[PDB]
């Protein structure tokens, strides 16, 4: 839901940029005890309330792990550099999985998010990073879920260049 | 946009081999980055597997 | 389409035994590109013919590369490694795309292939081999495409065990 | 099975944003590990990638 | 050189935690484009002085390929996870390496650290992120280097949490 | 040990032709359980003997895992493509290791072979399959071991071209 | 080359933190692609790790 | 540890077949999560190769 980020030092912003015409975005996460988890996504702009069209397929989870066996404890905190490719823009994470024990689950997360309006129209920032929190509430087992997330595109300002980089 | 923005959600998968829809719906802050939602598992409920694997899509 | 397998050395065929049931299959494949195409496939009897009912999701195919340009030359011939995970049958290869200038790129399959019959009425193979041919013939670009494949589950007779393994 | 064994195929996807849709008809021996068939891209056609990747789903 | 980190938050530092005894790392980097950089290296204690020792192996980098010519343009700043894995400090990470033309190559850093001290003498530090930025000046052509790193350790305080974590 | 292949049908032996030089070789092998192993290996010929020299760099191999905890019970045969990149004859490979209660751990290799000839004294390979088969016999614990080896290099006849392929 | 050829191995390497060498001998026929070698652990014995790991390097 | 604390380095490995040596030297701020180094190829020098990917181990 690309839409609900919070933009600092003069990034431009891809999403917003992208309406009316909306965007979409497509992904493959790599799970690494040999899970994967592929995403479409289609994102428009109806009236006054955002649309949002998922495809899912999922494969190879372990029947034995913390996805298939319901264990998971939610992700951390996560970090997600972006910058242009092919004049779309691409997106690379690796997430956490909180598991039984203290113990955690990684994945990588390979994304493409590709505006449906014309290179010319839209201003494609500098590589840069989205932090994002993702919570979640099992509201009923299975059946109902609450999710809350925070995101926020910034440049490395916690550790400064000497070259006057971003 | 408008500093409080509604979206609606509609997900539709298989995974390992079961097949599953989910329904969203939700609102947020575009500018703020914040946002919440409710989902609900319309066909292939309860999931037998981690809806943390469906956050990232909702 | 692994109904049409010919079987060596005492095999158990796990995609003819799942008849009447039929069978399932999932796959990522992961191109070295940064490409990745996932599918799940349905497969049933319906009276004396297969159906097949297929669902894709492809993605960060570089728009450079030799699949977003459709300049591929086809596959090379291939070899699988099959063999039990979970009470399933898992499924792994390496596979090389035949590119402009001699040249191949390659991907790596998982698998999982999901009999729909329960386990105790079916004969789970050994570790083992399938050899595989795909050979495509593009009839209307972009529209019309023959496809032929020949398939063989074996051991490694090739290069023989001294302690009596397969 | 028979020596000889038809098969039909459809297919619904979506690569790089490009939705397509293709329909497949076959026959092959299942014991002798051959089998033939032709596919149409009836949605999204002509396809704008290689159809190599889909060689594998068919 | 992980002795040179800023910790916030209270979070434990495992490196200086280690001394005097030192600590080990070993990692392996994965290229975009199929290159490989394994390393191992060893972190002593030399009275007033702190002594590295490292071994590496880097294969397959493409000939063509921007590491092989020469023409890589540095780091960008990157993050990376840390959290216990089987009693000692596992690292992850991307990175993206700046090619000609604007372009990005990314790489994935797989890393586990190794303190001298038995983890019974340790306080082990919570799932945490740390920040790096690495600046090279070439002096002289392939023969002399200068490198600067800031690196500051911390929680998710950009995007905050509803549940009271970390 | 690459000198020791039976090339059939005529394919050119990238390695037997490299003498008096000889070859090195470079691989990284990527275990599925997060594991990494990477070596470099140079071969010489000394009048009438062969001469290797070898090193390994590997890490990441989860405490708890057949690896480390010394559980594995040999590899299974299989099956290596090879073909040209570069003016050099890259390898890739899958391989599973045997664990306790019928289980496979898999792993992929990805190597790089060298001639010390240039590529202009060498009649390169097409695209084609070595199998191979490693078996191993444990003489005395952590300290002796005896290691046999099979090797044969084809092209995919077990599943026939109809457009003349190999 | 020979029908029988002779070979020498020796080997150095760290595996999660573990120091090793390595020799071998062993001999072969190179045109009918079988071999047989001993490998020794001279230093870092036992092998604290399956020596599996390091068969395709031998 | 000290607030200004040296350290030195040593290096040796192979890349792409191409052998290499490198030293260096540098100090920095423990505590601020500081440092500066010089680095030195020794041997293999000139470096066939872009130092970028050596940066994460000096």
């Amino acid at each position: 839901s690309k839409t609900f980020i919070k933009y600092v030092s003069g990034i431009p912003d891809y999403f917003k940029q992208s309406f009316p015409e909306g965007f979409t975005w497509e992904r493959t996460t790599t799970y690494e005890d040999g899970g994967f988890l592929t995403a479409h996504q289609d994102t428009s702009l109806d009236g006054d309330c955002l649309v949002y069209k998922v495809k899912i397929l999922g494969n190879n989870f372990p029947a034995d792990g913390p996805v298939m066996q319901n264990k998971a404890g939610g992700w951390e905190p996560g970090c997600e550099i972006l910058y242009e490719v092919d004049g779309v823009l691409c997106g690379q994470s690796l997430m956490a999985l909180k598991c039984p024990g203290g113990r955690h689950l990684n994945c990588r997360l390979h994304t493409t998010y590709r505006s449906k309006k014309p290179a010319s129209a839209l201003k494609m920032p500098e590589f840069h990073f989205e932090d994002h929190r993702i919570e979640v509430k099992e509201v009923q087992k299975g059946k109902h879920y609450e999710q809350y997330e925070a995101a926020v595109a910034r440049y490395c300002d916690a550790a400064p260049s000497k070259l006057g980089h971003h | 946009l408008t500093e409080t923005m509604p979206f609606r959600m509609t997900m539709e998968g298989t995974v390992n081999g079961h097949h599953f829809k989910c329904t969203g719906k939700g609102e947020g802050n575009p500018f703020e980055g914040t946002q919440d939602m409710k989902i609900e598992v319309i066909e292939g409920g309860p999931l037998p597997f981690a809806f943390d694997i469906l956050s990232t899509s909702c």
